[PDB]
């Protein structure tokens, strides 16, 4: 249940990022002071063990902006990139 | 922000370089408002970059 | 994967911009319906911290 | 496809100059329209005819986007400074738009409504609104009767809006 | 009629058909202004017939 809610939350966070730039700040608060839900949410932020197209796009730039914010301990980023690389008839 | 830092850096190095600035003065090249409008109309609301 | 967000229609916001100028000149003390609508949507939302 | 932002920049400058004028005079748009019709070939060849048709439909488009204030102006002062820019418009409707931007001996729903909206706007903004409306719609029997002939076909549309 | 002919002809033959007109008269179907917007907002400028 916190996995699906977290995907709806990251969707909203990314489309706020689009309408803006510079990291929706609800999320940056939740990061430092809701670490449990930060990691239950940050699994969906790295649920793109999927084709990363040639050009940077929403998800790409969103996660680049986070790793510039010095969040994403490099363990989960390495994981992300690795998973990404992928008669009767 | 945008695609490769080297393309970005290349553009800025060219922009700062002097002989580009000395060329931009005597100018048919100085991008008339009408020419500006022709390029801005050429581009779409579809693939923006902005 | 929801992969950012799409636009749809920058046309229809122009079709609004028209009706806005029209009613506005038709009036020209009383207060606009926009701020009313804004209050209704903010109220119909959840009041939580989530 | 390229331009819907630049057309918004145009709306901006239009409304600006509207308020600068509210601070009698005739609009530069109709001048530009006259210059381009003049600088077209006066030849009657289908090439020139179709080019003229394209140019007028685009004129109609630009005026439907921009406010209905550029047609009738705004806040008709007195009966002496009357029919300024409307004769400018009537000349265009008689010379050109009657040729191409018509159907069935009549005008377009869009531009008819755009005009009538502008008319009621400025008239109701001014005093003696019924009398001044009756004045300009009596002038229309002499200067541009297409408007009346259009407004007979497009009445089931306008009557609710105008009421 | 079920012609496996062209789509343009098919659509317009269906329009002209009376029984479709009789159906539009029972107004759960008449395409409100709001339903109109909810579709027109769906579509993009990117790829477009018009």
């Amino acid at each position: 249940e916190p996995h699906s809610q977290a995907l709806q939350d990251v969707e909203k966070a990314i489309m706020v990022f689009e309408h803006t730039g510079n990291i929706p700040v609800t999320v940056m608060e939740a990061s430092i002071f809701r670490r449990p839900y930060y990691v239950s949410h940050f699994l969906p932020a790295l649920l793109t063990p999927r084709v990363l197209p040639k050009v940077p796009d929403s998800r790409v730039a969103f996660i680049e902006s986070l790793k510039r914010a010095d969040k994403i301990p490099p363990s989960l980023y390495s994981t992300y990139c690795q998973a990404c690389s992928a008669e009767p008839l | 922000h945008l695609p490769s830092a080297d393309w970005q850096r290349a553009a800025l190095s060219l922009w700062t370089h002097r002989t580009f600035r000395e060329v931009l003065k005597e100018e048919d090249v100085h991008l008339t408002y009408q020419d500006w409008l022709h390029l801005e109309l050429e581009i779409q609301p579809e693939a923006d970059a902005l | 994967l929801v992969f950012g967000g799409r636009t749809g229609n920058e046309d229809i916001i122009s079709r609004l911009q028209e009706m806005v100028a029209d009613l506005e000149l038709q009036q020209d003390s009383q207060e606009h319906f926009l701020f009313e609508i804004f209050r209704r949507r903010l109220q119909a939302l959840t009041s939580g911290w989530s | 496809t390229g331009n819907e932002d630049i057309i918004s920049r145009l709306q901006e400058m239009v409304a600006d100059l509207e308020l600068q004028q509210d601070l009698s005079q005739e609009h530069f748009l109709f001048e530009i329209f006259r210059r381009r019709l003049q600088a077209l070939t006066s030849g009657w060849s289908v090439a020139a005819s179709l080019q003229r048709q394209r140019e007028l439909l685009m004129y109609k488009r630009i005026l439907l986007r921009l406010p209905s204030s550029v047609l009738c102006g705004s806040s008709f002062q007195a009966e002496q400074p009357i029919t300024a820019r409307c004769e400018q418009f009537f000349h265009l409707v008689n010379s050109e738009m009657r040729n191409f931007c018509s159907h069935g001996g009549a005008l377009t729903q869009d531009i008819t409504a755009h005009f009538f909206r502008g008319l009621l706007n400025a008239c109701l903004r001014s005093r003696d609104p019924s009398l001044m409306v009756d004045f300009i719609l009596a002038k229309c029997q002499t200067k541009c009767p297409l408007i009346l002939t259009s407004a007979l076909v497009w009445w089931p549309s306008l009557e609710p809006v105008l009421l």
